[PDB]
């Protein structure tokens, strides 16, 4: 993968990238546009890795503008309390019901014994999930490479992780295991992944260097738990995704600096995974044929509804997970008639939207 | 102007030697400056990795590049950069600047051995 | 007296038991296959008695790096009978079928031979 | 250290293996008397019944050179040797009586010995040189015994 100075000035397209999140492409679309006339050797998927506090954003950052790449930062639960509109969802809960209140990264973080917790490390699965794909419809659609803070292949980790500190039951373990043998199968694994190494101390150290209220006040990073981490990850995780993509290990206990990082990635020869074609190295992202790579770019742009819809499995055994049925006409009462939720978000006449006489358009791949 | 091929299989010719060669020597000097002062490979391959950097610094063609450094063409320049890098990222770990790990046997490295002396 | 060496694959006795029993076990379960598919002449009980004659003559060492030796070609011989490897001239080798057995008493080595 | 890419293997080890490798590579405290009796291939007939002579070879009487003396040597004992019934050549069926083992000391030869678990035993020590005087003037004496006859 070339970077900015090899390639002596910004990164030039091989072709004209598609407008995917506009114009649909479908199986009639595959006939007059190709994937594959489009990628080259930046058209790969790099995760960067690490602990809590590791610096991912910004080296991510950095990684993505000089290796001219679409930079994908970690999903957080605003994406989803904070609608299209700007219109924060926390601030509904003292009419909602308490086993359907808000629960996002600091209510872990203040209350880690909570229920919903364990629906919390679930639901941030599903976003982790909800930008996969969208990392997939950049590559296979425009042909430039992603960058990605952090995978729904990462995210197993921290579930053993609180299982093993006791915030989530053997039934929230089950139902997770069986939503991830249920949808990570649908995935591409990425081509290359980096690994921020650092000692359980120090990342404590990084959170000294962040000063924010809840990480520091809270009970959950502690000794035994970045411990959990750094074991979870360095001997399933790392190892399982070693057999598929290039692994990069940095020790970053220093600030480190991106330029080196960069360097290290043209000296690694992806051509050498071609010899075989049951090479177990780059093993999902190799395609003999055109209509292959239109196959698999119509599954990741026509069938996002599908791998959205292969989340609905019935786990009713767990009391942790189960949603009442008067809890949950009382939450649609009052999430579904709070201002920017009433319709689809489009078509929203309560925010200021005008034309709605005459518009007929929804978006492609939108949570309704 | 671009080299055809290289007269030897298994190495492509670079499209830019001159980026890769320093970045393998800024390389070479991170790891070098981690050793001690006091050992000598550290102040050779600190004479050596300069000299070549100056070198490629001040010859913008490659095959003026090849002939200033005299070693090779650059590819295998590239090879050779790579495998002291290899080299100087394994001695810190191998430690070579102390003193002898283990001592001379008796009679040990003498010849003809039979002798009673 | 003392002395400091570099250990083969095991620091103290006990790692070194473990591993003759390994190969103990190993043999045990290589007996069957050799048996079946060598062509020899040799029973399975009879294989597995020759196996423990083995073991029992290597029963009097005492130095952990001559166990470890031992066993390091014994997985040889192992490695070379899970793959066929051999023919079945070598394999009957260990039982010794074409040596005639020379007496102990006295009088009868004073009869045939000197040696 | 250098702020490169780690090893992959030893970054994602076990914590077991990071002790195997550990403890492989450190010194383990032996005795110096080891027996490798079962580790040389040697026959075990050959190791109760032949008896190991360690010594320093003849000189040539014939000769005055002592070149060859200049070593140890370890040697084998004598089995039988025979005359084969059909053309009268030297028939033996002893595999170690042609082999002589060169060595600069006793002490050398004896641990060896007893590496190899041998039977062995020193044949002579080492010689004593005794000062004797040697000059012209003995030949030619006065009211001497020693007066030579010759020249
Ligand atoms: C069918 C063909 C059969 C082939 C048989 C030949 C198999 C190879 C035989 C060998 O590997 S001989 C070397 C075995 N190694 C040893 O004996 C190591 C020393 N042995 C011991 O210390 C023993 O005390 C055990 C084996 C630990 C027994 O002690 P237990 O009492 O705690
Ligand atoms: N309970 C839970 N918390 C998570 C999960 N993933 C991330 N977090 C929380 C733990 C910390 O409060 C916080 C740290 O976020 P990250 O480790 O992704 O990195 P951070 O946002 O600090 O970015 P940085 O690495 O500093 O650039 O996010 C998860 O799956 N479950």
């Amino acid at each position: 993968i070339s970077g900015k100075t090899m390639r002596g000035g910004p990164r030039v397209p091989k072709a004209a990238p598609y407008p995917y999140k506009t114009k649909k492409y479908s199986v009639f679309n595959a006939i007059f546009d190709k994937t594959s006339k489009r990628f080259d050797e930046n058209s790969k998927v790099i995760c960067v890795e690490g602990p809590i506090a590791a610096g991912k954003s910004k080296f991510a950052k950095e990684l993505a503008e000089e290796l001219d790449m679409e930079y994908y930062p970690a999903v957080d639960l605003d994406l989803i309390y904070i609608n299209s509109y700007g219109y924060d969802m926390r601030k509904l809960d003292p009419q909602l019901p308490p086993s359907c209140r808000s629960y996002d990264v600091r209510n872990f973080c203040l209350d880690p014994s909570h229920d919903l917790a364990a629906q919390f490390q679930i639901r941030m699965y599903m976003l982790r999930y909800s930008q996969y794909i969208d990392a997939l419809q950049h590559v296979l659609s425009t042909g430039q490479g992603v960058v990605l803070e952090r995978s729904p292949y990462s995210d197993f980790v921290f579930m053993e992780a609180m299982f093993r500190q006791g915030y989530l039951s053997r039934g929230a373990r089950s139902v997770y295991n069986e939503l991830r043998q249920n949808t990570i199968g649908e995935l591409l694994k990425p081509h290359l992944v980096i690994y921020l190494d650092l000692p359980v101390d120090a990342v404590k150290k990084q959170i000294k260097a962040r000063n924010v209220d809840y990480e520091v006040q809270s009970k959950v990073f502690s000794d035994a738990y970045l411990s959990d981490l750094e074991q979870l990850y360095k001997q399933q995780y790392l190892k399982d995704i070693s057999t598929h993509a290039e692994l990069l290990i940095y020790d970053w206990t220093a600030g480190g600096e991106t330029e080196v990082v960069v360097e290290d990635i043209e000296r690694i020869d992806f051509n050498q995974f071609e010899a075989d074609i049951h090479n177990k190295k780059m093993l999902d992202w190799r395609f003999p044929l055109e209509a292959e790579w239109c196959e698999a770019r119509i599954k990741y742009c026509h069938e996002k509804p599908d791998l959205m819809n292969y989340f609905n499995v019935p786990r009713f055994d767990v009391p942790e997970l189960v949603r009442s049925a008067d809890d949950g006409k009382v939450w649609r009462d009052v999430w579904f008639n709070a201002p920017g939720m009433k319709y689809r978000p489009g078509y929203n006449a309560d925010m200021g939207d005008e034309g709605l006489l005459t518009k007929t358009k929804i978006g492609i791949n939108q949570g309704i | 102007i671009i080299k055809a091929s290289t007269g030897l299989t298994g190495l492509a010719v670079s499209t830019n030697p001159h980026h890769t060669l320093s970045a393998l020597y800024g390389k070479i000097l991170r790891a070098v400056s981690k050793m001690p002062q006091d050992a000598s490979y550290r102040k050779y391959t600190e004479q050596l990795v300069k000299q070549r950097a100056d070198s490629v610094a001040q010859h913008k063609d490659i095959t003026a590049l090849e002939k200033a450094v005299g070693c090779g063409q650059v590819e295998e320049l590239i090879v050779q950069a790579e495998n002291e890098l290899i080299l100087a990222r394994k001695m810190l770990g191998w430690k070579p600047w102390e003193k002898l790990v283990q001592a001379a046997p008796a009679k040990q490295w003498d010849w003809p051995p039979a002798q009673i002396m | 007296a003392v002395q400091q060496v570099r250990p083969i694959l095991s620091v103290d006795r006990e790692e070194a038991r473990k591993r003759a029993l390994n190969l103990y076990k190993a043999w045990y379960r290589q007996i069957p296959y050799i048996v079946m598919d060598y062509d020899i002449p040799m029973t399975v009980e009879q294989c597995r008695d020759k196996l423990r004659e083995e073991f029992v003559k290597h029963r009097n060492v005492t130095d952990i790096r001559v166990i470890d030796m031992l066993v390091i070609k014994g997985q040889m011989e192992l490695k070379e009978s899970v793959e066929i490897w051999k023919q079945k001239g070598h394999i009957m080798r260990y039982w010794k079928e074409s040596q005639d057995p020379k007496p102990t008493d006295f009088l009868s080595k004073f009869i045939q031979g000197v040696n | 250290t250098d702020g490169g890419p780690l090893d992959p293997k030893t970054a994602l080890a076990r914590p077991e293996e990071l002790e195997q490798r550990n403890k492989l590579s450190g010194k383990i405290t032996v005795p110096t008397a080891v027996n490798l009796s079962p580790i040389s291939g040697v026959p075990e007939e050959h190791i109760r019944e032949r008896r190991v002579r360690i010594h320093i070879p003849p000189k040539n009487a014939m000769q005055s050179g002592t070149d060859n003396v200049n070593t140890w040597q370890i040697e084998f004992d004598n089995r039988e040797r025979w005359e084969n019934p059909l053309m009268g050549w030297a028939s033996s069926g002893d595999p170690l009586s042609n082999m002589n083992v060169q060595f600069g000391s006793p002490e050398e030869a004896i641990t060896f010995c007893e590496r190899n678990g041998w039977r062995w035993y020193v044949d002579g020590a080492a010689k004593p040189k005794k000062e004797r005087v040697k000059n012209y003037g003995i030949n030619f004496a006065w009211n001497k015994r020693t007066r030579v006859s010759t020249k």
